[PDB]
């Protein structure tokens, strides 16, 4: 159990210089080792990788690894991602190490040979590193040719695949951490909320708040973060269209009186002209008409729970602002009125 | 924009179940049997095949290829192709109750005489209904198959010894 | 007529057995000078019913688009709100059904629609 | 060992000046031509491997002038590195390619070209941006989700053309079939990668609307080689449709089953009922399109051999499985043998479905003594309201494995007085198309003979010469398969059989046609079960010395 640390983290390091570019002393030595290393880690994995505490011990180290290296400072080195990563090491192995332009000329011959011998092993009982990486290249090509003669965006972004898939990376990158219990999941997603660009990130949070479970803590990690920093979603219900917040809605109740109140504090910022007979805002990101139409003709159309809840709320901001019956006056009778 | 309803839309309504029925995956063929015992227990214990049989040959207009060229399709070639396929395994499996007059109208089209890319499948049922009523011995080279098939089976047929057996009579 | 005609069986496995192998035996016993029904009462070797139910014969009790009863469990269920149809359904067949059709409209887990056989409306919640 | 460089050589700018034709096949018709000549591309790398694995690298120019702008051109292609194992092969040609110590500058130009090369396949983000973005960030490289994210894409468009099937004629989003056209050129290339069986799936079961055909046979084809070389297997529900809708694969799995009872496995049943029930056709057939036109290139066969024993053999094994997956499926709702058999009687058919193993072995006589009764009425009163012609009702006869053959093996056991209906079927069988006056002097001749082997069977253990002198015309293969029967029923046999196989066999031909009759001979015993182990344990002896003997 104790033996595998030494080997593993050892490992670790080995794989974290393999892509920096100090490659010079590296020799047929260092690459057979290596790999004999890897062999025995994608037998591990194979053996006693399912149902040990060897496997939540190795969880630990790793994970820990991975926050004690932040993604912050000296480098934002990836790693071997997670447990599953343990299986195919050699392989992100072998792919860094070409990339590696310092590599000894020598070690590149020795390297390839030790790869892809040929076919004088096409009798092998265990798939040797050849084949998995002849697989990746074909779903790698594969997965170019559908993407370029086939794939679009759904317009239900819960119903895209990128979007859908990185959400799926998202809800396992904190069911571990969640585990873990070290950082809260808060510190992750603030650093995040810097880091990556933002109008991709809300989308796939927001698609990653609708899928059904896979072990929703998931889901219910996502809405306290979000109600706890107000100023991200305030760029959230501003950023994404209709239906999909919508359904964030009719799921997740404790989302539909925030939102609601944002458009309430968005409706307040207008003004009539009577020339054109339109209401417009006075500054230039100011959501609007459309929009704000739009997002009330959504949320009424929806489900019982939700409807009542809005129609009431309308109601209330109308007397608040002279129950007028006639437009002109009150921008939300002239909603109520433009729901018919 | 682009709806189109279907082809049978304006057809007398158990056509309209006999060819939704007959639209659906390779088992097309009992759902339409099925519908045929469905309609001996409906009150029109009858089901008119004269009008279907005239339904399908009548022609309509269609402009495909490019965006323009025009031409008079028949109903048969013009709907959809699973429903072709098993209207005409069932027709196999009711010949003897239907009308010449109209089976000989229905094959002419299926021949597909004078046409870019024929239906191999349909042409063949064509033949197999003709080989069925007695009218189409054809005095041709008329079988089912295609050509590069009937060569390939001469061509393997003849790496064997022959049977004693005598099956032409010259 | 009189021929022998091509013939088999439906019901339950056990009991189509025996009939199944006493026609294997009993078919070079096939004569066209007596009736179907003189040659096969004595060629299987029973009598029939004269309408052992003459009211409730056979409902087909079936899905009424695959004519199967047993759908993956589904049972012909779904039925039609019309006295003149009232033929079951499947939640599966019926759903493929109407969601083809151009007539019917889409509620949000509710299809209204017509029947296949009637043409009146009929609602599926899923 | 005749050429070496030139067909090679010519190949290589054919090749070459094609690569430069397609480079990258970012439009339709560059996609199809690649879709077709890339077996061949591959051969081509094949024998290019062959060539460069047997030599080494920079010292050589044999084609090393443009070999780098060939392997180039292939790899930027997708649509070739796509297939089976070309991207092995093409690995294994730059392997021979790079040096260890390059020393002109040249040869460390071409290795770092080839470190780009490898990296642009291998390792290369030419895929969109926001997503490397989020996962570089998120602490993944491409490799350990391409996986995931790939079968996703996947079952998107799985799903959502599985969703364009249930909009029949629904005023919704038709989702246009130059994307459906698009895949399937995708889906060729990769029918061998596992990670997109269902894709394939709901495109061969989700046909909906059209007049026309809106996939092309490139893939209608690729589909059928990887189901009959088994490197896909998919569901049942997928490959009949697949036949359905594109009529040629149909045949051509059927040329396919001919080539495994004529090529390489003569006489090996267990291997073709194997072949039979592995292939979905017994399934294909429960439909009445594909069983008529599987019979029909089986008749084809029939007449250009005239009545092969080995292909009879192989309808016996179809028509056997073709019932028992027709019986299975077919409690409500299958299609009335007049309408697969609709040359010939229901009646006649209807007799000859019930299988002999559901009958006693003493009901045998009686069952075959009246098929041959109504055989000559639907043959010689060949009347309005009956058969074509005696054919038809031959070709129904073939079709049933048990009956044709236990006709012999029962005159036999009842040579002692033989029956006339049979002695005629019997002549029928190895002789129909005769006129009556030859039907009558084959039935006396036999009769004849049945006296003479009757008399030599109730004998001691004689000759093989008093045999080979009733052997001693048109009538052969009718008496020598008769007198197999002899070898084998007789407890006399086991003992003289060689003096009269070594005689019989003339030729090659007539081996293996005996070779085929045992086979048969013992495929239907062990079917039915019925045995007397002398003629088993002999039987099996005799076809594994002949087998040698050829
Ligand atoms: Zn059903
Ligand atoms: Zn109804």
């Amino acid at each position: 159990m104790e033996s595998l640390l030494q080997h593993l983290d050892r490992f670790s390091e080995l794989l974290a210089v393999s892509s920096t570019t100090y490659v010079s002393t590296w020799d047929p030595a260092t690459v057979r080792r290596a790999l004999q290393w890897a062999r025995y880690l994608r037998h591990i994995h194979r053996r006693f990788g399912r149902h040990g505490p060897i496997r939540t011990a190795l969880e630990r180290r790793l994970h820990n690894q991975w926050r004690q290296e932040g993604g912050f400072g000296r480098g934002p080195v990836p790693g071997l991602a997670n447990f599953q990563a343990l299986g195919h090491c050699d392989v992100l192995l072998s792919l860094r190490l070409l990339e590696n332009r310092a590599l000894g000329d020598a070690a590149r011959y020795h390297l390839v040979q030790q790869l892809f011998p040929g076919p004088g092993v096409r009798d092998a009982d265990e798939e040797t590193l050849q084949e998995s990486l002849a697989r990746l290249a074909r779903r790698r090509s594969a997965v170019h040719m559908l993407r370029f003669n086939g794939y679009r965006e759904n317009p239900n972004l819960q119903e895209d695949s990128l979007m859908k898939t990185q959400a799926e990376l998202l809800l396992e990158r904190l069911q571990e951490v969640g585990k873990a219990e070290a950082e809260r999941p808060a510190r992750f997603l603030s650093s995040l909320w810097e880091r990556l660009p933002q109008n991709n990130f809300l989308k796939v949070i927001a698609v990653a708040l609708l899928q059904p479970p896979l072990s929703g803590e998931g889901s219910q990690v996502l809405v306290h973060w979000l109600l706890g920093n107000s100023e991200v979603f305030a760029a959230f219900c501003r950023a994404l269209p209709a239906g999909l917040l919508t359904l964030v809605t009719s799921r997740h109740p404790a989302l539909s009186p925030v939102y609601l109140g944002l458009l309430t504090d968005w409706g307040q910022r207008l003004h009539y002209d009577l020339q054109k007979g339109i209401w417009v805002g006075t500054e230039s990101q100011d959501v609007p008409w459309e929009e704000l139409h739009n997002r009330f003709q959504s949320l009424c159309q929806a489900p019982p729970p939700l409807k009542d809840k809005v129609l009431t709320a309308l109601e209330t901001c109308k007397a608040q602002d002279g129950d007028f019956e006639v437009p002109g006056l009150s921008i939300w009778t002239d909603l109520l009125l433009a729901l018919r | 924009e682009g709806v189109e309803p279907a082809p049978w839309a304006q057809l007398e309504a158990p056509a309209r179940l006999l060819l939704q029925a007959l639209q659906a995956g390779p088992e097309g063929a009992r759902r339409g049997l099925g519908v045929l015992r469905a309609l001996g227990s409906r009150g029109w214990e009858p089901f008119d095949w004269g009008r279907l049989l005239e339904a399908l040959c009548r022609e309509e207009p269609v402009v495909q290829g490019p965006d323009g060229r025009l031409e008079l399709k028949p109903l048969l070639l013009r709907l959809p192709r699973i429903c072709q396929r098993n209207l005409m395994s069932l027709l196999m499996a009711v010949r003897p109750s239907l009308p010449e007059s109209g089976l000989l109208s229905v094959l002419q089209i299926a021949q597909q005489d004078l046409a870019p890319d024929p239906d191999a499948w349909l042409r063949a049922l064509g033949e197999l209904l003709r080989r069925d009523l007695g009218v189409g011995t054809s005095m041709e080279g008329a079988s089912p198959l295609s050509e590069r098939c009937q060569r390939q089976l001469q061509s393997l047929c003849r790496g064997l010894g022959l049977g004693g057996r005598r099956l032409k009579s010259p | 007529p009189t021929m022998l005609p091509e013939c088999f069986f439906l019901g339950a496995d056990h009991v189509v057995k025996p009939l199944g192998i006493k026609l294997s035996r009993n078919i070079h016993l096939w004569d066209p000078e007596n009736s179907v029904l003189q040659n096969l009462k004595d060629v299987l070797e029973i009598d029939f019913p004269a309408r052992a139910i003459l009211e409730k014969s056979d409902f087909t009790m079936d899905c009424g688009i695959c004519y199967a009863y047993q759908l993956d469990g589904t049972i012909p269920d779904q039925v039609c709100d019309n006295s003149q149809c009232g033929q079951p359904f499947h939640q599966i067949c019926l759903y493929e059904w109407l969601r083809g059709l151009l007539t019917s409209r889409q509620s949000f887990n509710i299809i209204f629609g017509e029947c296949p056989y009637c043409s009146k409306p009929i609602t599926l919640k899923m | 060992m005749a050429q070496d460089s030139v067909d090679l050589s010519c190949d290589y700018q054919f090749w070459m000046q094609k690569l430069s034709v397609w480079d990258q096949a970012s439009t339709l018709e560059t996609q199809q031509d690649t879709c077709l000549h890339v077996a061949q591309f591959q051969e081509f790398l094949r024998k290019m491997y062959e060539a460069l694995k047997e030599m080494d690298s920079n010292t050589v120019i044999e084609r090393f002038p443009t070999i780098g702008q060939l392997l180039a051109k292939a790899c930027w292609n997708p649509f070739i590195l796509a297939y089976d194992e070309s991207q092995k092969i093409l690995i294994w040609c730059l392997c021979c390619l790079i040096n260890k110590e390059p020393q002109n500058s040249g040869q460390s130009k071409l290795n770092s070209w080839i470190q780009g090369v490898l990296s642009h396949i291998l390792s290369a983000l030419r895929f969109d941006k926001e997503v490397a973005l989020f996962t570089q960030g998120l602490g993944y490289a491409p490799i350990d989700y391409y996986p995931g994210l790939l079968k996703n894409m996947v079952l998107s468009l799985a799903s959502e053309l599985r969703e364009n099937h249930l909009n029949g004629f629904n005023t919704q989003r038709r989702m246009a079939p130059e994307r459906v056209a698009s895949l399937s050129r995708v889906c060729v290339p990769l029918i061998t990668l596992t990670d997109v069986d269902p894709l394939v799936e709901a495109l061969l079961i989700c046909h909906g609307r059209e007049p026309q055909e809106i996939l092309q046979p490139e893939f209608f084809e690729a589909v059928n080689e990887a189901i009959l070389l088994k490197k896909i297997s998919l569901p049942m529900s997928a490959v009949v449709c697949l036949w359905l809708r594109h009529l040629p694969s149909l045949e051509k799995a059927m040329l396919h089953l001919f080539e495994k009872l004529i090529s390489s496995e003569r006489n090996c049943l267990r291997r073709i009922e194997c072949f039979i029930k592995d292939s979905s056709l017994p399934q294909a057939a429960c439909h009445p399109a594909i069983f008529r036109v599987v019979d029909e290139m089986f008749r084809c066969a029939l007449l250009e051999t005239d009545g092969a024993l080995e292909i009879i053999a192989t309808i016996q094994v179809f028509t056997q499985c073709f019932v028992e997956a027709l019986e299975k499926a077919s409690k409500q709702l299958r299609f009335a043998l007049k309408t697969y058999f609709p040359y010939t009687s229901p009646s006649l058919a209807m007799v000859l479905l019930q299988d002999p193993q559901d009958i006693p072995r003493g009901h045998w006589l009686q069952t075959l003594k009246h098929i041959s009764e109504l055989l000559r009425e639907a043959v010689e009163d060949q009347t309005h309201g009956s058969c074509g012609g005696p054919f038809e009702s031959w070709f129904l006869f073939i079709h049933f494995g048990g009956w044709a053959e236990m006709v012999a093996e029962q005159l036999l056991m009842s040579a002692a007085e033989p029956p006339t209906a049979l002695l005629w079927l019997l002549a029928f069988y190895y002789g129909p198309r005769d006129g009556r006056q030859q039907r009558a002097q084959t039935m006396v001749q036999v009769k004849a003979v049945l006296g003479h082997l009757l008399a030599m069977s109730r004998s001691s253990s004689l000759s093989a010469q008093d045999l080979q002198t009733v052997a001693g015309a048109p009538a052969q293969q009718l008496i020598r398969h008769l007198l197999l029967n002899f070898l084998l029923w007789a407890p006399g046999g086991h003992t003289i059989a060689w003096d009269v196989i070594t005689l019989m066999a003339h030729t090659a031909e007539i081996t293996h046609e005996i070779i085929g009759f045992l086979d048969q001979t013992l495929y239907r015993w062990n079917r039915l079960g019925i045995e007397s182990p002398r003629s088993e344990k002999l039987a099996r002896e005799l076809l594994k010395e002949l087998r040698t003997q050829v």
